[PDB]
Formats: C-alpha cells, sequence, structure tokens
C-alpha cells in the first residue's frame, strides 16, 4: 500500500534513531 | 463551498502577480500607461507518491556482499578436461524511500496579457514605443510573472493607444 | 440541489473569464466597444486513480540483484563437448506508487465568443479595424481565456458594427 | 485557510528579498533611483526520505570477514591433475542509515526584476549609466538574492529613466 | 507559525554578521562609508543518521582471530602427489557505530554584498580607494563571515560613491 511504504520508511526511521 | 474558496483562492493570486507586474511596470511606462491581468491554471487534485530507488549492482567493484561461496573444480586429464564453477552470492544494496505529498494549490500554467499605452510629448503626439523597450518590458514581465517552460506559462505584451 | 450549485459554480467562472477579456480588451477597444461571452464546459465527475510503475532491469547494467547463483560446467572430452549454465538471479526492483484525487469542478473545455464594436472617427464614419489589431485582440483573449490546445478550446472574434 | 498561510509566507519571503535589494542599491545609485519586486516559487510538499548506502566489498582488501572456510585439493597423478578449491566467505558490510524530513516552506525558484533610474546632473540631462556600473549593480543583486544556479534563479535588471 | 519563526532565525543570523562586518569595517573605512547586507540560505530539515564501520581483517597481521582450524595433508607417492588443505577461520572484527542528529537551523550557503564609499579629502575631491585596500576590505570580510568554499559561499565588494 503507499501507507504500507510510508509504515515501512518510518520502522527504517526508527531503526536509524535506535542506531 | 469547496470551489469557491479555490476560486477564491485563484483570483488573490492571479490579483498579486498582477500588481507585481504593474509594480516595475509603473517607473518606466508611467501610473495607468500599463494595464495587465493574469489567469491561473491551478493544482486542486490531492496527489501521494512514494518512490523506491535501487542502486545498480551489476558491477563486481560495487557490489556489496554478505556471503560468497565459490565451488572450483578442474580435472584436467584439450583432452578430457572438466571445469566446474559453482557460484552463489548474496548481495546487499543501496535502499532510498521517499514519500511526497505534493501540496494543494499548486500553479500548472500561467499565462499573463500586458497592454502598454503609446508616448504622447508635450506636442501631444502619441508616438508608439520602440523594439527595445518591448523587449525589457517583455524581460521585466515574464521576470514578475517567473515565467517558466516546463510550465508551459504563455506571455503576450502588445503596444497599442489608450482609449480616452 | 447540488445541480444548481453546479450551474452556479459554472455562472460564476463563466462571469469571471468574461470580465477579465474585457479589463484587457477595454483600454484599447474603449468601454462598451467591445462585448464578450463565455461557456464553459466542466468536470463533476469524482475520479480515483492510483498508478504503479516498475522500472525495467532487462539490461544486466542496471539490473539491481540481491541472490546470484551460477552453476557453470564444461566436459570437454568440436567432440565430445559438454557445455551446462543453469543460473537463477533474484532482482530487486524500483517502484512508484503514485495516487491522485482529481479535483471536482475542473474546467474541460473552454469556447469563448467575442465581437468588438467599429471605430467611428469624428466625422462619424463607422471605420472597420485593421488585421494586425483583429490579430491583437485574438492574440489577448487567448491569453486571457488562458487558451489551451489539450482542452480542445475554441475563440471567435469577429468586427461589427454595434447597433444603436 | 492554509493555502492563505502559504500565500503570506510567500509575500514575507519576497517582501524581504526585496528590501535586502533596495538596501544594497540605495547607498549608490540614490534613494527612489531604484525599484525591485521579487516573485518566489516555493515548496509547499512535504516529502520524507530515508537512504541506505553499503560501502563495496569486492576488493579483497577493504572486504571485512568473520569466517571464511578454504578448502584447498590438489591430486597431482598436465597429466591427471585434479584440482578442487572450496572457498566459503561471510562479510560485514558498513552500513549507513540517513532519515531526512524536509523543510515545509522552502524555495526552489527565485527571479527577481530590477529597473533602475538615469542619472540626472546639475544641468537636468538624464545621462544613461555606464556598463561598469551595471554590471556592478547586477552583482549586487546576486548576491542580495542569494543566487544559485541549482535552483535556477533568473536575474533581469535594465536602465531606463523613471517616469514623472 | 513556524515558518515565521524560521524566517526571523534567518534574519537574526544576517543581521548578526552584517553588524560584525560593520564593526571591523567602520574604524578604517569610517562611520557610514560602508554599507553590508547578508542573505543566508539555512537548514530546517531534520536529519538523523547512523553510520557503522567495520575494520578490514584481509590481512593476516591485523586479523584477529577466536578459533581456526588447519588439516593439512600430504601424500607423496611430480608424481602420484596428493595435497589437501582445509583451512576454517572465525573472525572478531573492529566496529564503530556513530549516531548523528544534525541541528535545525544550520547554514548552508552564504552570500555577502558589501558597499564601500570614495574618499573625499579636505578639498572634497571624492578619490577612488586603492588594489591594497579594496584586498584588505576583502580579506576582513572574508574573514567576519566565516567565508568557507565547502559551503560554496560567494562575496562582492565594490567600490563607489554613495549618493546624497
Amino acid at each position: 500500500a503507499i501507507q504500507g511504504i510510508e509504515g515501512v520508511i518510518s520502522q527504517l526511521q526508527a531503526t536509524a534513531m535506535a542506531a | 463551498d469547496l470551489n469557491d474558496a479555490q476560486l477564491k483562492f485563484a483570483n488573490d493570486v492571479e490579483s498579486r502577480i498582477q500588481r507585481r507586474i504593474e509594480a516595475i511596470l509603473s517607473p518606466i511606462v508611467g501610473n495607468g500607461n500599463v494595464h495587465a491581468q493574469v489567469t491561473a491554471q491551478l493544482d486542486f487534485a490531492n496527489k501521494e507518491q512514494t518512490e523506491e530507488h535501487y542502486s545498480p549492482n551489476g558491477d563486481a567493484s560495487k557490489a556489496t556482499l554478505r556471503s560468497r561461496q565459490l565451488n572450483i573444480s578442474e580435472q584436467v586429464g584439450a583432452g578430457p578436461r572438466s571445469t566446474q564453477r559453482n557460484e552463489t552470492s548474496n548481495y546487499e544494496v543501496d535502499r532510498t524511500i521517499r514519500h511526497t505529498k505534493m501540496n494543494v494549490g499548486d500553479i500548472e500554467r500561467l499565462s499573463v496579457a500586458v497592454v502598454v499605452n503609446y508616448k504622447t510629448l508635450a506636442d501631444g503626439k502619441p508616438l508608439p514605443l520602440t523594439a527595445d523597450q518591448m523587449k525589457q518590458i517583455e524581460d521585466l514581465t515574464r521576470e514578475a510573472m517567473g515565467f517558466s517552460d516546463k510550465r508551459g506559462d504563455t506571455l503576450n505584451v502588445v503596444n497599442s493607444p489608450f482609449s480616452a
């Protein structure tokens, strides 16, 4: 989904912050 | 309802472009010796876009690897030669996700009509302007209107004596 | 109900296009020496569109890979040659999802009818206009109406003496 | 609603660029002997981007390894030679994740129109400026407007006598 | 809302750079004999970055090991020789994780326009400055503005007589 890809990029940002 | 708000938005944008053109066209041509009107084709369609890009890794120099198994066998007895190469490679690739929400109310195509007056000297003869001055007016109007070729903007400036 | 609102929306759009044309056509032709009327074919159909685009990866130079298994065997005994190549490739592709909701009330096709008057000199003879002036009026009206060829816009400006 | 706020934001940015240009153009050309107007194409589209980059490890000198199994066999009987090399390598790669949220309201393309006056000496003759002075004005305006070529900025400064 | 705060932030930064330039340019050129204006392209985009770096271990001298199995066999009967080497190595690698959150409001590109006056002696003749003095002013302005080439900073200082 478009919103699904939005969620994927959001989880990538989450990984960035966690690191 | 919403259509009226969009129309008022278009009217305000057109009026401000008109005023910006008039502001620079006033000092040289003179107050009232220039009239311009602007029409704007706007964008009131909500668009949402997600873009994914993968960097190519077909070249061994820029290819990033995690695990690689290379089984090589050469049973020379060209004669009864027997070559066998089993290669397995797992790659990691660059990834770029871009999420874009276009603004509602952007300008798609702007066309502007400008008319200038003649020059009445102390005698009163309406002497028309020159080619260089017309080119200067065209350039100034292009600068004021934000003229662009990707949008498809059209500009027309003509010289004619104003009526009484 | 809703149809009346759509009709009033069309009437306001047509009136504003008419006024924009009249505004530029007034200073040169003169007050009352120009009349224009606009009709607008509008878009009141709700459309929703989702677009998916994949970048081609048939060329090995732009192909992005995650895993690749290449088993190669050559048992030379052309003689009793035996070549065998088992290739398995998993690709990652660029992806672009665009979601678009078209605005309700957009313009599909605009046709505009403009009529100008003759020129009555100090004597009073209704002298018709010239070809250059007619071309200038046509260009100005095209600029004011936002003339476009993709829409299918039609413009007609004729010169005739006004009645008493 | 939000469109009006965006438009006011654009108006304030344009006014401040105009004032910055006028501030430097005033001391040399003189008060009122310079007029400038600015239009700004802005960015009101919310964009979010995540970037992943992998350092290439195809060269054995920069390749980082965790485990490596190298089975080598050579049964010499070229004769009945039999070479066999089974190599398995697990790598660790450099990784860089960048998450970027672009600001809403950035400038995309700035075009500025500046007009200067002539020079009236003690006699009163409107003597035009020189090429060197025009180049200096162009450079000063480019500095004030933040002229850049990546954006696609256009600047036009013309010299003409101001009207009464 | 937030855009106005960002704009005020930019205005304060530009004003302070202007004042810093004026402070050093005042004692030598004189009060009022120098005017400068600053524009700043700022960074209001929130960025978050995580960087991982692995030290290469391809050279046996810098390679750190935890477990190593080296099976070597040589059955000499080159004749019917049979060499076999099975090597398994587990490595420990240096690792550096850097997490960076870039500041919001940093400067991307600074361009500064400075104008100086002429020198009116006791007679009153506006004598222009010299090349050495102009170079000194350029160097002082570069120092005050924090001139850098990575940012892409541009500086323009011109000499011209001020108007009355």
